[PDB]
RNA sequence: GUACGUGAAAUUGCUGAAAGGGAAGCAUUGGAAAUCAG
RNA sequence: UCUAGUGGGCCAUUUUUGGUAAGCAGAACUGGCGAUGCGGGAUGAACCGAACGUGAGGUUAAGGUGCCGGAAUGUACGCUC
RNA sequence: GAAGCUCAGACGAGUAGGCAGGCGUGGAGGUUUGUGACGAAGCCUUGGGCGUGAGCCUGGGUCGAACAGCCUCUAGU
RNA sequence: GCGAAACCACAGCCUGGGGAACGGGCCAGGCAAAAUCAGCGGG
RNA sequence: GAAACGGAAGUGUUUUAUUGACUUGUCCAUGAAAUUCCAAUCUUGUGCGGAAUCGAAUCCAUUGCAUACGACUUUA
């Protein structure tokens, strides 16, 4: 079953671009007038729950499957189960020691890890 | 410093922090007599010194007046700040200094790399002012390369 | 153009011409 | 754990009904192909093809498969068939052999096979056969040899929804 | 050298569009010699070709290409509707295409 | 129906706007069209009408520094540049990009004398306008405001004339000649069942 | 390196890239160049 | 049974007495608008259609099919210089 | 994970206002044999991924000592 | 050579139209080629 | 290898003799293939080892017919 995103660009906050001091989140425009709130024609889109995806495909990386993050070698060992599923997520604070320990366990197990590389 | 050049290979250095200058006068000099030789630029920098060339004036290019010695380099506007050569002027004795240091030869040096940026004011505006002076210098698929086979057979 | 005058009505002879013609009508049925 | 087995699908296989004017023994205009423009005989109807060669001796097509859908059946006089056995051209007589990986390049791969060494003589005794058993029609007919040995090709001013090929 | 030329050539014209908006999901394309809709029905089905050339060389070959089909007419002067795989650029109006004479079912 | 690279149109007899709409729709649609012959085209309406409309076009200029204002061409190329021009959209790249695929030139010049010039029938005035109905022509219509060489494009026009009549000629005697070869050869009538 | 831990933004300069005929910014669709990803 | 927010105005129709060059005033009613984006009318607070999750395809409303602009420089009968 | 699984149908603008579920921040109790000088927090990034969204995970660089997930409490959030 | 401050949503060609206030942004046009120097201050 | 003509923007036209081809007008023989169902012209380029080629403008200065400064008119 192919994974299927109905939308790739984040919605940005409405003059998100014109300023340094308004930032990229998304915050819904409160003014009355506001012309992105009336949802006039060629104004930025709103999150909407249409927007929502496939509760099949829903956190799905694009190779069908979810990340779990993993901070020592017991939670990989939690993984053995669903190798199938889960793809293991290498905290960015693991040091070296335990990343290649963890990967090799992994590895052993035959679970994806998503950023071994490193 | 700001570019990638500068190894030791060769190349030399110079630098000036909290020259009391004009940044915006340094900044018209320092952009004309970039990749420039060196002993060009000593000569250029006598000229303008004693008004025989003129520095144009570029980005700030503000009430200039113009005149007919900014003709060289196609603006016309032009001044001859003095103090501002004067700081250059010392700083390429040091830069000058540095590459005898070195030992690089200097028949050949150009001002490869030359900035100005604006200084904690104090009102005045100083200027960190930096030189750098170094030298010169698919695939073929199964029909596709059939085809071509076919070709080299053709030609013999 | 070519004329004296524009063509176009301006959108105050489009907005008062036809309630104008509106009080015309009820003049006729009084 | 779960390998979802797939619902049993109610799709099933029958034959593929071709053309009208598709018959063994026509004549038609290969379009795509490393043989486009070229005009070529059809000798079999089959699965989903059509075996189809240009006489060798005339034109130089062998005898290939050719999709039903990349071929444009002329109304020129047909030409008889009858007298060739075309049991012989089956899917798996036409089909590759295996692969042996993914992956297989390099101009060695070029040196190899080519119209000599992985071509066998049987087929070149097939295609001699059939030459054998349609010149003599080919022969028959005015212009047809000469027909089959030129190219089809558009010129400014032909309109290919009113021509009538 | 006249022994070639197995496609049709036509034009592209602009967007499937309203005055106001467009539509770039499907293009309209100007078949040259097609002067109405029960001709253009010929033509319906068949493989339409966008040719271009670029700066970087792949393949050792200097031509891209962009596939498409036919697929409805659209108006009464013989102009069809196009879908490519890649929606055309907009720089591409009246830039010429290729139809090539295949699905055939003449 | 079908594309050429260049196209070469005589315009005379064709009338402005017919024929200017024409040419606005071929050159979006991407083809490069040259319009000769421009000081024969035709107006409707009668020529004291059409002065008067052309001199309105006179009285528009910006009461500041006129220079600024609309420049008003006189020659009847510029005329029907100028109709083209306001049926594309100029105020684009790609209006932009249409007006560098037109040529209009008053006469024939040498470049494109000895080509094919073909006609518009959506625009000819013989199709469109009713007999009796007055007309005017552009080449008339520019040398009463402003245009100042009618006489030298008439002249030159003259003795192109000659030169293309001869040519005729030539090519005609040349053609009666093969056509009498032609029809000699009895390959003609074996050939006759399939109607060539 | 005492204008001393970390050193953000506004802001300035240099290099590289790109665009620009009386603005720009933004959105949708693709092309091109760069760069990834399975 | 308890408990938030609102208690304006504008537009048009229908009635409607006083009325005058002429508008104007008076009530009662109706809808629409405030909270409403979209298509069309060159553009527009009210005109014409249409009441909105994310998309694909098909078909239409209003309005249009010379060009700008997607769509007949269509067919037929007249009027108009 | 009965606070779960499953099938079916209809519906989807929204101001004041009414209701529900979530994201984030400082500190407290409990838990995860939790992360860390073989580099914590922070910071930068034309690197990658996730969520409709609030936001979250990660690669590389800089950095140098502390920090986080979960269930609850709390507020100068 | 020394060297400010007021001010600053963003900007700066023109005609007509946009119910009003018709405007600098909208619509329809006219058009539109860097960088500047000095006067007049029209706006 | 040459003649003639074409000035509206001459984007060429023609006469040619020439050479070397090519040589379906017509009829024959060799070869194509496992690319085994679709996916010539255009110029830089960079150099090649052989040929020949040997200009101007401005600043500096001057003039005053010109001039706020540029610019302009001279001289050099």
């Amino acid at each position: 079953v192919n994974i299927i995103k109905k939308r790739t660009k984040p919605f940005k906050r409405h003059q998100s671009d014109r300023f340094k001091r308004v930032g990229e989140s998304w915050r819904k425009p409160r003014g009355i007038d506001s012309c992105v709130r009336r949802r006039f024609r060629g104004t930025i889109s709103m999150p909407k729950i249409g927007y929502g995806n496939n509760k099949k495909t829903r956190y799905c990386m694009p190779n069908g499957l979810k990340a779990f993050l993993v901070r020592n070698v017991s939670d990989v060992e939690l993984l053995l189960m669903h190798n199938k599923t889960y793809a293991a997520e290498i905290a960015g604070n693991v040091s070296a020691r335990k990343r290649v320990e963890i990967v090799e366990k992994a590895r052993a197990l035959g679970v994806k890890v998503t950023n071994a590389g490193a | 410093y700001s570019a990638s050049p500068a190894l030791e290979t060769k190349c030399a250095k110079a630098r000036g922090a909290y020259l009391r200058t004009h940044f915006k006068n340094s900044r018209e000099v320092a952009f004309t007599i970039n990749g420039m030789s060196l002993k060009k630029a000593f000569i250029f920098l006598d000229n303008v010194k004693e008004h025989k060339q003129a520095v144009p004036f570029r980005r700030f290019n503000g009430g200039v007046g113009r005149t007919a010695q900014g003709k060289e380099f196609g603006v016309t506007q032009a001044r001859w700040p003095v103090k501002s050569v004067k700081f250059f002027y010392d700083l390429l004795k040091n830069a000058e200094a540095n590459a005898e240091a070195k030992g690089l030869d200097m028949d050949k040096l150009i001002i490869k790399h030359v900035q100005v940026n604006a200084a904690p004011k104090q009102l005045s505006s100083p200027s960190h002012i930096e030189i750098i002076v170094a030298e010169e210098e698919s695939r073929v698929s199964l029909k596709q390369g059939a085809k071509a086979r076919n070709l080299a057979a053709r030609k013999a | 153009s070519l004329k004296k005058k524009s063509k176009r009505r301006t959108t105050r002879l489009r907005s008062r011409i036809e309630k104008k013609a509106a009080e015309s009508k009820r003049k006729q049925k009084r | 754990y779960r390998e979802n087995v797939p619902k049993k699908a109610r799709k099933a296989v029958r034959p593929t009904k071709l053309r009208a004017s598709l018959a063994p023994g026509t004549v038609c205009i290969l379009l795509a192909g490393r043989f486009r423009g070229k005009r070529v005989v059809v000798l079999s109807q089959l699965e989903d093809t059509l075996v189809v060669t240009g006489p060798y001796k005339v034109n130089g097509v062998p005898i290939r498969r050719v999709n039903h859908r990349y071929v444009i059946a002329t109304s020129a006089p047909k030409i008889d068939v009858s007298g060739v056995s075309v049991e012989k051209f089956t899917k798996a007589y036409f089909a590759k052999q295996k692969r042996s990986g993914p992956v297989k390049k390099d101009e060695a791969f070029f040196a190899e096979n080519a119209p000599k060494n992985a071509l066998p003589a049987e087929r070149i005794a097939d295609q001699k056969a059939v030459d054998a058993k349609l010149l003599p029609a080919i022969k028959a007919i005015p212009n047809m040899k000469e027909y089959l040995a030129a190219s089809f090709a558009l010129s400014n001013g032909d309109r290919p929804h009113l021509m009538k090929f | 050298a006249q022994g070639h030329r197995l496609y049709v050539k036509a034009k592209h014209l602009s967007f499937q569009r309203s005055k106001h908006v467009i539509h770039p999901g499907t293009s309209i394309v100007k078949i040259e010699g097609c002067d109405s809709k029960e001709e253009a029905q010929f033509y319906l089905g068949k493989r339409v070709c966008y040719v271009y050339k670029s700066s970087k060389a792949v393949r050792g070959s200097k031509i891209r290409v962009i596939w498409g089909t036919i697929a409805r007419p659209h108006g009464n002067s013989g102009a069809v509707r196009a879908r490519f795989v890649h929606n055309l650029p907009a720089k591409t109006f009246g830039s010429s295409l290729r139809v090539m004479l295949y699905p055939s079912n003449i | 129906s079908e594309f050429q690279k260049v196209v070469v149109i005589d315009a005379k007899g064709h009338l402005l706007g017919r024929l200017a709409s024409v040419v606005a729709k071929q050159l979006l649609g991407g083809q490069k069209v040259v319009v000769v012959r421009c000081e024969e085209l035709n107006i409707s309406g009668h020529f004291f009408r059409n002065k008067l409309k052309y001199l309105a076009y006179l009285r528009k200029a910006c009461r500041y520094n006129p220079s600024r204002g609309a420049f008003h061409f006189r020659a009847p190329s510029r005329i029907f540049q100028k109709a083209v021009r306001g049926m594309l959209p100029h105020k684009t790249a790609r209006g932009q990009a249409a007006l560098e695929h037109l040529q209009a030139v008053e006469g024939i010049p040498p470049p494109f004398d000895k080509q094919k010039r073909v006609v518009v029938p959506a625009a000819l005035r013989v199709l469109r306008l009713k007999p009796g109905r007055k007309y005017c022509t552009v080449g008339r219509l520019s040398s009463e405001v402003g245009w100042k060489y009618n006489d030298i494009v008439a002249k030159l026009e003259e003795r192109r004339k000659v030169k293309s009549a001869a040519f005729y000629q030539a090519k005609l005697a040349k053609q009666k000649k093969i056509a009498s070869a032609k029809e000699a050869s009895p390959v003609n009538q074996k050939l006759s069942q399939f109607g060539y």
